[PDB]
RNA sequence: GGUUCGCUCCCGGCGCUUCACAGGCGCUGGAAAAUCUUAACCGCCGGAAGUCACUUCCGCUGGCUUUGAUUUUCCAGCGUCUGUCGAGCGGAAGGAGGGACCUU
């Protein structure tokens, strides 16, 4: 428990 | 604005439909529903310009918020030609009267404002529903429950059901919250609430395509992973906050108002502890939700908020709580930055380092947020981008603002594109990050967004409704959407073309969020389904439904005049009323609601209340509702509270506390409690404090009747009565020069005269008289000569001699004078004395028997002189002679006799070639035909002066008279010889002046005896008294260790009390207009200073509950010259004043001479002749010898001569005027200026001060009924007088006096006085801006007493030391000594300013600048460059400190020691030379004319310009400063500097 | 001892104008803070009711939005009350002196 795990920077703007 | 305002098709059809009937317009935000509202207002403006009573109507524009109300006000003002009224609560309509509403109504055609204000305006009968034409309600969807819109709608129900104004609601959303099921029922409820029919899109072709400009957004979703792990520092911070909570709960702060739960069944923590708990809970929420860096900004926000709260804390315990919170926040911040630096130690690229720490310690939600911004914006031009970010919590806005600032500064790709700003709603929070007053600003954050300065906005739900924003191209939602309306309005904010709408959610939350979004979409579509499916009806005419819907609430009450109290306003009304009632600083006045238990409901009420709840109202003793009130049985406690408040308000209105308009009454007046008692004596003289006294400067002068002293009244001797004769001694103090030989020789002759009285005179002090030859010391014998008038002819001889003196010798006689023996004023005689049996002097009977009348100076021809005997050589020495041949018939004294000299005289320098014999033949041969005794007789003769007013000091100067005066040698046979002794005539010359001086000396003796009797001062120096000679008033302008002040020394010690000298009382009585060698003007200064101090102390002691404002208001009247005039008239003293300058031959009346008794009788007995007898009619009278001697009554001719003036002036329109000009002496009338009487009272006070200390003068004030007595004790001693309490002293305990006074030891040492009661010092140092001022007063009240004490002590010191200085220079010195500037200089010189308990930026900066300047000046008073401003607070602090030093010891001697130890160099320097004020110095300059100006402030530095002249050329210098006075002073100083050059 | 000057100066008081110092107050704007309070919406947890944690009701508590009121403080401008007092000006009266003199 040291830091927040850095998420996958590649993501898509999902349409509603 | 402009004529370009042309409506769309949908707007025009909407307004067309709206004119027909009520309704609600439902259009998306940005469709211009405001514009169609403006058009509706315009369409209903047929009657706007007409007055209300004639039938004119106005329109209403209600808004849910003040800010949106202002926005709509601006919109309607710019889009219409009407003048709009903006009425909100903060504007101050809380106490506007009917006129103050009617003028606004008639001046404004359309009205805008919040709903509550218009609700109050309608319910208080300021307007009526029938007086309105159309009503506009924006955001009508808030009209649910007890919202003010629904109350205003119920106002339509209670009002007349016909002839009713139109109503329209403007909205873009209808469903508030999550009532997204069965939307048809909610829509129908909104319809019936606003009694209208909702209108929306019906033509899909034209309305939709025109509205398309308000584009729908593109709705997008961004997901982030759920965070399950919490960091170690998170648990550490949580544990620390938990133990801090434990400490806070254990911490025992002062008692606070009781706070309890919403339904009042459970108790809650006090509001102040609740606040810190709330802030820490919010910080923990930010920490858990948004990451470590977000927490590092939130801890800054907590730091600044806690610092502000500590700075505004009202109690030492609250300060300690906030200090503990602050240090815990500092520890948390230290931990957070430490945790950041652990990762920042990775690399050196500081920008990338900041970016990566933000990335690593953020939550994945904010991580996704940052990546979304980075990909969406991507170095785009800032002019294009305008986006809103929505977050739930208030502090989340600030936290995200700070984090985004840091991220932008850490991203070169994003550095210049985004300019973030954050906005929070009404619960405002501090926008600063560093400290107090980071920077003063003028534009709001929303205005910065509007102007394009800011492009990214982070805000709470505040910006969702109403507020006008530009069509944003991007909208982001951070926290999950909570309500349907929030979603709809947030998507409506993204109005521009191809705008982006983004919402954030967790991975595990996607399905629930999508379900909620689809439910919102379904409800939004169902709105249109209901609108397109409903059948057409006119105005929802189901009135039965309206009544059924509105009847659930409690029925409102309407009283007389038609005012109405709604039940839902009752709680607000009750709390407003409870705010008004007086109470202590802690005592809560809000009602203490109490819910009744089960056993109480069925006891107070029946069994019906078994289920329904009943609540009772309990109220503190300060309010009228002493009887408990029980609410009706209601199903919920909220309605029970509403009903209880409604019934309580009804009861209060029945009691008359609530007025006709259901608003509580107000206070009337406070100071009248003193005007009732202290100023009673004003009424009997035709004046009152309530009336406008200064109307046209009414009656600055008054008429008084003079009265002779008791000794001079009825003192005329009669036959057989024992009589007293006081010999009058004239002792010339001048030298025996040739010019003064005869004067000096004849004044010391034993042939003195004496005054005859039946009464016994007291001892009289030696007094000065100033002749041309020098000064005289005239004294009256203390032991009289006992004589008895055994025969009536002796009395007749005395009377005829007395009349003959004034008639022939002194020539005071006027033709209309009458010698009298029956008038009792000044009924006394003066008789000559001669040596009898050794020292037993006796009446000069031989002189009076011969000189019943002075023989006439008549001629004698040569033959007649031959028939007459030759003139004896030894019959001329010391005798009065006159030149009967010369034009001048004045008498003249023989100073030398000659037998060697002869009319055949030795020739002189101007008598050359002639003897005096031939000289008289040459000059006046027509009279001197020859000389019959040419042989052996000659005399040397001196003229006698005509002067009678011997008071002028400077007339006796010898420098000019040092030049020789030629002799006047006269032949004896040519001058008639009066056998009257010349030495007695020379003494009779001074007689009128001695008589007039003895008059007022006896008056002063009577006053001395009176004021000694009142004080019970009958000690040794007051029976065997021997008065010191009366001194000249040299200041009249005619020619380590501290020494204790003598006035206080004799106030405390009896041994130093000196007798009140008779000369001092004579001076105090004699006005400056009397032209004497003394007056009251010096005593007046000391008297006024003592009066000021005593009035201040008396008012502050008796009336401690008052503030310095009311105390000053009362004192300004108590010590006013009008009050002093009435007070002195009450003592019957003004009848004894000496203001007439004693012109004997024109204004005096001899003691034995009176006017005709008919004149006196008709003057006294006739109200029409009281003061209106003709002057010249009385002065033109002439009476015969025996008519003036014994007849008394004048002849009928002169009687009618003056009675004609009496009739024409008194018995005519001239009634009330004064015609006693130059005939004042008849009945003893005199006109004395009011200020003279006031200064007489002040001078008597000053004399008693100087002679007997301060307590005896306080007793004199009691005698003068200036200080009214009381029932418990009449009046206590001026010293040890009980003054103090909650307002002159700090009420804090000994446990916090050291908490407030950090270093009281070094102020105790510095000031030189040791306090035994630190509470006075604490209030003396407490500036009014300090937070504790609201509970424990301030220095402002104590400064009043301090100023009075310091002024009196300084005045007394400069009075007693500088004995030769007139009052003008004395007060110039005092003003220089007690100036605010010099008080500040002494305050900084002793470094007292360091201990002031104040919190104010613009005061502290001024204090620091001034102290820096004074240190640069080296404590030297400039009596400056670049307009230095004086911190007026320092002088007031010093004055209050002096007051505290006095009150601690209750001794004026120790106070004076402290004041002297402070003022010693100042006193020495200003006594050496008085620093006249710079403005005064410039104005008084005989060559330069200041001619200043009254310009504007042009910002802070208000400017003043001067116009003076310097060496015949005009110059114009400019003054700048914070205020007008400082700018003018600086300009005057600059003008002085130029003048010096 | 007295007269006289368009002569020089001075004291005090009256009338008009105006300034300074001390204690204040009111009105109008600007700024800051404290306390109470209104309404609406949503959520956490607990209890109850109809089909009984599905829907509803009640309570706690938290969050947002929000209304009105009271009090305190500072700053600026305009008026105004009282006390002390100076300066300028019409004018009257008194005094000092420097000329012109006037007696013997
Ligand atoms: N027919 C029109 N004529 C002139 N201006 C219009 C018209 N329709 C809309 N506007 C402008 O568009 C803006 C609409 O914004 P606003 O009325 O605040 O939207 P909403 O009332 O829906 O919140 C107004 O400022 C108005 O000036
Ligand atoms: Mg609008
Ligand atoms: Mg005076
Ligand atoms: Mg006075
Ligand atoms: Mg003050
Ligand atoms: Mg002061």
């Amino acid at each position: 428990i040291d830091r927040y795990e850095q998420v996958s920077k590649d993501f898509e703007f999902i349409k509603i | 604005e402009d004529v370009e305002i042309k409506p769309r098709g949908y707007q025009l059809r909407l307004v067309d439909h709206l004119t027909k009937s009520n309704g609600i317009v439902y259009l998306p935000t940005g469709s211009g529903k405001t514009f169609v509202a403006i058009l509706v207002l315009k369409r209903f403006s047929q009657d706007f310009d007409k007055p209300i009573e004639s039938g004119g109507k106005r329109a209403l524009f209600m808004c849910n918020t003040v800010e949106l109300a202002r926005q709509q006000a601006m919109a309607v003002r710019r889009c219409t030609n009407f003048k709009v009224g903006f009425y909100v609560g903060e504007q101050g309509v809380d106490d506007w009267t009917r006129g103050m509403w009617s003028d606004e109504i008639k001046k404004n055609q359309v009205l805008v404002g919040t709903a509550q204000v218009f609700l109050d305006m309608v319910t208080q009968t300021y307007v009526a529903l029938s007086s309105l034409s159309v009503v506009i309600i924006d955001e009508c969807h808030h009209g649910t429950g007890h919202h003010p819109f629904r109350e205003f709608m119920r106002l339509f129900t209670i009002a007349n059901q016909t002839k009713l104004p139109r109503v329209v609601g403007l909205t873009g959303v209808l469903i508030k919250g999550n009532e997204i099921t069965n939307v048809a029922t909610k829509l129908k409820e909104l319809e019936i609430t606003y009694r209208g029919n909702i209108i929306t899109v019906s033509d899909t072709k034209e309305m939709e395509n025109v509205m398309l400009y308000a584009t729908k957004p593109t709705e997008v979703m961004v997901s982030f992973p759920h965070q399950e792990q919490v960091l170690t520092v998170t648990r550490l911070i949580s544990a620390e906050i938990e133990k801090f909570y434990v400490s806070l709960d254990l911490m025992n702060i002062g008692v606070q108002p009781i706070r309890r739960s919403k339904s009042l069944q459970c108790l809650r923590d006090p509001s102040k502890k609740s606040f810190v708990k709330q802030l820490f809970n919010d910080f923990l929420y930010q920490m858990k939700e948004y990451g470590i860096y977000a927490a590092s900004i939130a801890i800054i926000s907590l730091i600044v908020e806690f610092d502000i709260k500590r700075r505004q804390a009202e109690t030492l315990s609250v300060k300690l709580m906030h200090r503990t919170a602050l240090t815990l926040c500092e520890k948390i911040r230290h931990l957070l930055v430490q945790k950041l630096q652990d990762m920042t130690y990775d690399d050196d690229d500081d920008n990338v380092n900041t970016e990566e720490v933000i990335m690593n310690f953020s939550t994945p939600k904010v991580q996704r947020f940052l990546m979304s911004l980075k990909v969406s914006f991507a170095d785009k031009d800032p002019k294009d981008i305008c986006c809103l970010v929505f977050v739930e919590r208030r502090y989340t806005c600030k936290c995200i603002y700070g984090l985004l600032l840091n991220y932008i500064q850490s991203t070169p790709e994003l550095r210049n594109v985004l300019t973030p700003q954050f906005m929070v709603g009404r619960n405002n929070i501090s926008p600063d990050f560093e400290s107090v007053l980071e920077r003063k600003w003028q534009k709001s954050a929303i205005q910065q967004f509007r102007d394009g300065n800011a492009n990214l906005m982070i805000c709470s739900s505040v910006l969702e409704e109403g507020i006008d924003v530009q069509a944003c191209n991007h909208v982001f939602i951070l926290d999950p959407v909570k309500t349907f309306n929030m979603y709809v309005q947030s998507k409506g904010r993204a109005r521009t073309t191809e705008a982006k709408f983004v919402l954030f959610t967790a991975d595990k939350e996607r399905e629930k969020t999508i379900q909620q979004i689809y439910q919102y979409r379904k409800a939004h579509n169902d709105i249109a389904e209901y609108l397109k499916d409903r059948v057409l009806e006119k105005t929802e005419p189901e009135l039965y439904e309206i009544k059924g819907h509105f009847q659930d609430d409690i029925d409102p009450f309407t009283n007389e005049n038609g005012a109405v109290l709604l039940p839902n306003n009752a709680l607000a009304i009750l709390h407003r009323y409870c705010q008004t009632i007086p109470t202590d600083a802690f005592g809560f006045v809000i009602p203490w609601f109490h819910v009744l238990q089960e056993d109480e409901r069925d006891r107070i009420f029946g069994v019906s209340a078994k289920g329904k709840h009943v609540i009772s109202i309990n109220m503190p003793v300060n309010c009228m509702l002493r009887d408990t009130i029980y609410s009706d049985p209601m199903d919920n406690v909220k309605t029970a509270k509403i009903s209880a408040a409604f019934k309580a308000c009804k009861v209060l209105y029945s009691l008359g506390e609530l007025n006709e308009r259901f608003v509580p009454k107000t206070l009337k007046e406070r100071v009248a409690s003193i005007a009732d008692v202290h100023f009673e004596h004003w009424n009997k003289y035709g004046d009152s404090v309530t009336a406008t006294v200064n109307k046209a400067d009414k009656s600055k002068d008054r008429t008084y009747k003079t009265e002779c002293p008791l000794e001079f009244y009825d003192a005329l001797p009669r036959v057989g009565e024992i009589c007293y004769a006081y010999e009058i001694f004239l002792e010339p103090q001048f030298e025996s020069c040739e010019y003064t030989e005869h004067m000096y020789l004849n004044l010391q002759t034993p042939r003195n005269y004496a005054i005859l009285l039946r009464n016994k005179l007291p001892r009289l002090a030696e007094m000065p008289l100033f002749s041309n030859q020098g000064k005289l010391h005239v004294r009256v014998a203390n032991a009289p000569l006992e004589v008895i008038i055994q025969n009536s002819e002796q009395l007749e001889l005395l009377h005829q001699f007395h009349g003959m003196v004034f008639r022939d010798i002194l020539k005071i006689w006027h033709p209309f004078f009458v010698l009298d023996r029956r008038s009792k004023e000044n009924s006394y005689l003066v008789v000559p004395l001669i040596l009898g049996a050794g020292e037993q002097k006796c009446f000069d009977w031989e002189l009076m028997t011969n000189f019943r009348r002075l023989p006439q100076s008549h001629g004698s021809n040569v033959q007649q002189r031959e028939q007459q005997p030759a003139p004896r050589p030894e019959d001329f020495e010391g005798k009065i002679v006159t030149q009967w041949y010369a034009n001048y018939d004045k008498p003249m004294l023989v100073t030398k006799v000659h037998r060697e000299l002869t009319p055949l005289s030795y020739m002189e320098k101007n008598q050359q070639d002639k003897t005096y014999y031939e000289f008289t033949m040459s000059k006046y041969g027509n009279r001197i035909g020859d000389v019959v005794h040419k042989d052996k007789f000659m005399i040397e003769v001196r003229d006698l002066t005509e002067q009678l007013t011997f008071y002028v000091h400077n007339r006796g100067k010898f420098n000019a008279k040092s030049k020789a005066k030629m002799k006047v040698i006269l032949i004896p046979e040519l001058c008639f010889n009066f056998n009257f002794p010349g030495d007695l005539w020379l003494k009779l010359i001074f007689l009128p002046s001695i008589l007039n001086r003895m008059y007022f000396l006896l008056h002063a003796e009577a006053l001395r005896k009176r004021f000694n009797t009142y004080l019970n001062l009958h000690l040794l120096p007051f029976n065997g008294t021997d008065y010191m000679p009366r001194p000249l008033e040299i200041d009249y302008s005619l020619k380590g260790k501290v020494k204790p002040l003598l006035i206080l020394q004799k106030t405390v010690s009896k041994e130093h009390i000196t007798p009140a000298e008779q000369g001092e009382f004579l001076a105090a009585i004699t006005a400056s207009s009397a032209a004497d060698v003394f007056d009251m003007e010096r005593l007046e200064i000391l008297g006024n200073s003592f009066l000021k101090l005593s009035a201040t102390l008396y008012l502050a002691s008796k009336y401690s509950d008052w503030n310095e404002g009311t105390l000053t208001e009362v004192k300004s009247k108590l010590v006013s010259n009008r009050n002093l005039l009435f007070c002195l008239i009450d003592a019957d003293i003004p009848k004894t004043l000496n203001t007439i300058q004693f012109t004997p031959r024109y204004t005096w009346l001899p003691p034995g001479i009176s006017l005709p008794h008919n004149v006196l009788a008709l003057w006294r007995e006739n109200p029409e002749f009281a003061k209106i007898i003709g002057p010249h009619n009385l002065r033109d009278l002439a009476l015969g010898d025996e008519e003036s001697l014994v007849k008394g009554n004048c002849s009928d001719i002169n009687y009618n001569r003056f009675v004609e003036g009496c009739r024409a002036n008194g018995q005519s329109f001239y009634a009330g005027a004064d015609f006693s000009s130059e005939v004042n002496f008849c009945v003893g009338l005199v006109t004395i200026p009011n200020k003279v009487i006031a200064d007489t009272l002040e001078a008597l006070l000053g004399v008693i001060v100087k002679n007997y200390g301060l307590q005896h003068a306080f007793k004199m004030l009691e005698y003068f009924k200036i200080c009214r007595a009381d029932i418990d004790k009449p009046l206590t001693q001026l010293l040890n007088l009980e003054l103090g309490g909650k307002k002159m002293r700090a009420n804090v305990n000994t446990t916090e006096i050291d908490g407030f006074l950090i270093n009281h030891y070094y102020l105790e040492k510095n000031l030189g006085y040791t306090f035994k009661d630190r509470r006075y010092l604490l209030q003396a140092l407490t500036h009014p801006s300090y937070p504790t001022n609201r509970i424990t007063g301030s220095y402002q009240e104590l400064e009043f007493i301090g100023n009075a004490i310091l002024d009196f002590l300084i005045s007394a010191y400069i009075f007693e030391n500088n004995t030769k200085m007139n009052p003008g220079a004395l007060t110039d010195l005092r003003s220089a000594l007690v100036n605010n500037t010099t008080l500040a200089c002494i305050c900084v010189r002793h470094r007292l300013h360091f201990f002031i308990l104040a919190e104010n930026a613009k005061l502290s900066e001024i204090i620091s600048k001034f102290v820096n300047f004074q240190e640069s000046q080296g404590h030297r008073v400039t009596n400056m460059s670049t307009n230095v401003d004086v911190p007026k607070a320092l002088g007031d602090v010093l004055e209050a400190l002096i007051a505290a030093v006095y009150l601690d010891c209750r001794d004026l001697q120790r106070t004076w020691e402290v004041i002297f130890n402070l003022f010693e160099p100042e006193l020495q320097e200003f006594t050496r030379k008085v620093p006249i004020n710079h403005i005064r110095q410039l104005v008084e300059h005989k060559h330069a004319k200041p001619v200043f100006s009254s310009p504007i402030v042009e910002g802070e530095t208000v400017m003043v310009s001067c116009q003076f002249t310097c060496m015949e050329k005009t110059i114009k210098v400019y003054g700048f400063g914070s205020n007008k006075d400082q700018a003018k002073l600086s300009a005057a100083k600059h003008a002085l500097q130029q003048l010096s050059k």
